[PDB]
RNA sequence: AGCUUUGCGCAGUGGCAGUAUCGUAGCCAAUGAGGUUUAUCCGAGGCGCGAUUUGCUAAUUGAAAACUUCCCAAUAGCCGUGACGACUAGUCGGCAUUGGCAAUUUUUGACAGUCUCGAGACUGG
């Protein structure tokens, strides 16, 4: 019982790394947390 | 289902008491005779009985007669080559 | 391995048209998909020995963006006699089967 | 391989509903019992 | 219907052919338990 | 409860016996045997001895999937009948109720 | 810089799914739907009609469940016998097929079980 929930143990870790890659991109890197907060602070005057 | 194919859903068990007394229906005596042979089928039908037509069609469907008449042949043949020697038989012969 | 899956092929995609009436077809069929997407090879399957029509036919195309408009087009649509079914090709050959087979102890 | 092809009910009500959803399997046997077994005694052990 | 498992059929049980018993008495429980002053419950428990 | 016991046989029959396993003619018995029998000396359902007839008869035997279907079905039946519980008491002993 | 709120979108774990989820182009609706509780109070959708994609796999019937079969003929150890051949009626080698190959020296089983520290003992009542 142990091989085939096994399989789908790599196919859930495959899911759960692929929710973990669609949010590791689209992540404001380092710097893009820098520009909208700049933009958010930086009004218009 | 539409008002027609509720007519023939209730008229399904029309089909299964003509098939059911079919012997005594399909009889010479009592449709005197215009005695139609079904097709492909040794069945004759005394008398058009369009519903019983059907279900001995549906029965005798995809050429149960021949298959019928091939099966009990062979298995005939079967046995006569079972017991060949013991009725002083040379060889069956299934004709063409 | 019949030699004849050969023709087609340019990684293109190939619809399996079926229920086809075997008194006609042989050309009709290119014939009406001949409109969309430019000349291609659009074959029946005719049987030797007899030359009847063993029913379905495989029309290649060159797109699968031109595949999806012409399938949702052409379902059940009057070609010759018999309204044609639609499905995707299956070729199922050794180079993909035994890939399979090994996909199936894993 | 590890499908039964005999089933064994304790209880009698259950065979008729196990011929309707065991349609699907034909191969299996569906019969009663006249010997029932106490699994209500796996209930009183403190485990299961 | 087929022969049920009777004490003498019961040796059936222990050849090649794989066979299961489904008892399904113990599915639904309960437990009844009383307060003197108000009410009664009944909680129904898991079964098996 | 009965073990085949050394020297003798009558044993083993209570055991499988307990598991169920058990014109001038000429003047003779003509035991005739009608049979229905495939290729591989299988005794033939009659549905499928019918169906065998009939292949034979409209000379046009299944189509590739449904004796894909067939011949994987008797092998099924080959490897079932050829033969986790072991597996169940590894998996037990790593650790007893190996909920699904 | 970190925390965090609200709304929306994406994906994921789980749960639910015919007193559930919606559509509404027909009408009505914050210019008030709907209100028996608390009514000089509450505040959101309501009535009808109409619904409940896609891929994979299994199983069944059926002749056939849709991706480019059956049948006939022949080929693929020894003791005897027949010829051919070789060596002196006898012997030997190869070839061929017109009977046989479970009764002590072989190929149709004196084997099986037990016990003791590579070696022996016991039983088959």
């Amino acid at each position: 019982p142990t091989k085939v929930e096994a399989h789908v143990r790599a196919q859930m870790a495959k899911r759960q790394k692929a929710h973990e890659e669609a949010n590791a991109a689209r992540k404001l890197t380092a710097e893009q947390r820098k520009v909208k907060k700049i933009k958010k602070l930086k009004e218009d005057i | 289902l539409t008002n027609a194919q509720r007519s023939g859903l209730n008229q399904i068990p029309n089909r299964r008491f003509t098939l059911w007394w079919s012997p005594t229906i399909n009889r010479a005596n009592v449709y005197v005779g215009f005695q139609v042979q079904l097709d492909l089928t040794g069945i004759f039908m005394h008398g058009k009985i369009p519903t019983l037509k059907i279900s001995l069609i549906q029965i005798f469907r995809a050429h149960l007669w021949q298959k019928i008449h091939e099966s009990i042949v062979m298995d005939l043949c079967q046995v006569f080559d079972q017991e060949l020697d013991a009725l002083e038989i040379e060889t069956v012969q299934k004709e063409t | 391995e019949d030699p004849s899956l050969l023709e087609w092929d340019a990684d293109d995609f190939r619809i399996f048209c079926g229920d086809l009436g075997n008194e006609v077809n042989d050309d009709i069929l290119a014939r009406a998909f001949s409109r969309f997407p430019s000349f291609l090879k659009a074959k029946v399957i005719r049987d030797k020995r007899t030359g009847k029509t063993k029913g379905y036919g495989f029309v290649s195309f060159k797109d699968p963006s031109d595949y999806v408009r012409a399938m949702r087009e052409m379902n059940g649509k009057y070609v010759g006699s018999r309204p044609i079914k639609l499905r995707k090709s299956m070729w199922k050959d050794r180079n993909l089967d035994v890939v399979r087979k090994k996909q199936k102890e894993k | 391989e590890e499908q039964p092809k005999q089933i064994i009910v304790t209880r009698k009500g259950m065979l008729d509903p196990l011929e309707v959803h065991l349609l699907d399997f034909p191969n299996i046997v569906i019969k009663g019992s006249e010997l029932q077994l106490p699994f209500q005694a796996c209930l009183k052990v403190e485990k299961f | 219907t087929e022969p049920y498992l009777s004490s003498q059929n019961y040796g059936e049980l222990f050849s090649n052919q794989i066979i299961w018993f489904v008892d399904d008495t113990n599915v639904y429980r309960v437990t009844i338990h009383k307060t003197f002053e108000g009410n009664l419950t009944t909680k129904p428990i898991n079964g098996a | 409860e009965e073990p085949i016991v050394n020297r003798g046989l009558a044993a083993a029959l209570l055991l499988c016996q307990n598991k169920g396993l058990l014109k001038e003619k000429d003047g003779y018995k003509p035991d005739v045997k009608i049979e229905y029998v495939d290729e591989t000396g299988r005794k033939l359902t009659p549905k499928e001895a019918f169906r065998q007839l009939s292949h034979r008869f409209h000379g046009k035997g299944s189509g590739k999937m449904k004796t894909e279907r067939r011949m994987k079905k008797l092998d099924e039946e080959a490897l079932l009948k050829k033969m986790l519980g072991t597996v169940a008491l590894l998996q037990e002993k790593q650790k007893p109720y190996i909920v699904l």
